[PDB]
């Protein structure tokens, strides 16, 4: 029985121009555990992102956090981009800012 | 309050495996297993709770034999049992009350009571075959048994005093207002965010000044890399009915001080 990944994208913090903020993408409720996740900046992979150690949850599904602390400016735009076997083309999320 | 440990365990093929185990009081990590160099992982200078180093070494040295032991076990009995790569073996057990439980694909597959394993009765004719195996030596399931009912209630106990200063702790929300991205004709989607909390218990309203609006939708508590929290709640609402809006968090560590952000400024805009 496989299980798509629920993707959600925020920031630690009010998204400020030119102030350090971290960038988190969760994804949950998948099985099985083998997952790609990538952080982008700009349609780019950002180097060096952070993740959680994998857990799973009372119906067995698991769960990552992916992370990195990151600057945003006001031409940047950012998301995570998730591949799984469940997913037959890569699912990008974008971070919504005003 | 519950202390649990999570073992996640990759069948790619008979020659590749992955193995990965943590220890857990509720939503809080606590330790990891080193699959390099097979040793314990202290997460916390308190997750070592009220235990000795000598009783450290020998949980230590149960939990790397028991592993060798497991991905043998299950590699030899993998075709009786109908296990066809690649699969994955997920346990949890622990004490909140004990438990113990496996899953094979995903799905409740054997379970831990009192002094033996128990088929999950869906699980069907491989579920008995592997408690078959699992139940091969007595002398093995009093071990869990003690650990479970003893060693489980003892550890938690003695856990939760020595990080009482991290588990106890308060830290306070911020909090922000967004346009959402998915709005209907004529309508707005107002979004307000709340982050950095400790612990997880919070309240979070769209208001109309002391009218709370029902139409809030809250989302999943979603967690920070630095352990404290996030969840967003959202208001569907008219184009020209957003006036008068704000968004209230009430949270422990406030001490009844609310937070109380406002749809104002160039969110309207004016
Ligand atoms: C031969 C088939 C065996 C199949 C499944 C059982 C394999 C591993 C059980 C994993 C349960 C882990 C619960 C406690 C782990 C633990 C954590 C910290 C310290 C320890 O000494 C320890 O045993």
């Amino acid at each position: 029985i496989q299980r798509t990944p629920k993707i959600q994208v925020y920031s630690r913090h009010p998204a400020e121009n030119g102030k350090s903020n971290f960038l988190n993408c969760y994804v949950s409720g998948f099985h099985p555990s083998d997952i790609e996740v990538d952080l982008l900046k700009n349609g780019e992979r950002i180097e060096k992102v952070e993740h959680s150690d994998l857990s799973f949850s009372k119906d067995w599904s698991f769960y990552l956090l992916y992370y990195t602390e990151f600057t945003p400016t006001e031409k940047d735009e950012y998301a995570c981009r998730v591949n799984h076997v469940t997913l037959s083309q890569p699912k990008i999320v974008k971070w919504d800012r005003d | 309050l519950s202390f649990h440990v999570i073992w996640i365990a990759s069948f790619y093929n008979h020659s590749w495996k992955q193995n990965l185990v943590s220890g857990w009081l509720s939503d809080l990590q606590t330790h990891t297993w080193d699959s390099n160099s097979s040793t314990i992982v202290f997460l916390w200078p308190w997750s070592r709770g009220n235990f000795s180093n000598e009783e450290w070494k020998e949980l230590e040295t149960l939990f790397r034999i028991r592993t060798i032991r497991s991905f043998e076990g299950i590699r030899r009995y993998a075709h009786e049992l109908q296990f066809e790569y690649p699969f994955e073996i997920q346990v949890t057990g622990g004490c909140e009350g004990s438990f113990l439980q496996l899953a094979y694909q995903g799905s409740d597959f054997v379970s831990f009571q009192n002094n033996s394993w128990l088929p999950y009765p869906v699980a069907g004719n491989m579920a008995k075959h592997f408690c078959k195996v699992l139940n091969q030596n007595q002398h093995e399931n009093d071990i869990t048994h003690n650990l479970l009912s003893d060693t489980c209630p003892r550890f938690i106990l003695g856990l939760l005093d020595a990080g009482k200063a991290h588990l106890q702790r308060q830290v306070k929300p911020e909090a922000w207002l967004s346009h959402g991205p998915s709005p209907g004709p004529g309508h707005l989607q107002l979004v307000c965010h709340v982050s950095g909390f400790y612990p997880k218990p919070v309240w979070v309203m769209w208001m109309r000044g002391e009218q709370e609006q029902q139409g809030t939708q809250r989302g999943d508590i979603l967690p920070s890399a630095d352990g404290t929290w996030y969840l967003r709640a959202t208001l569907e609402v008219a184009a020209g009915e957003a006036a008068d809006l704000s968004c209230r968090v009430k949270h422990s560590s406030l001490e009844g001080q609310d937070i109380v952000l406002y749809w104002e400024g160039s969110l309207v805009p004016r």
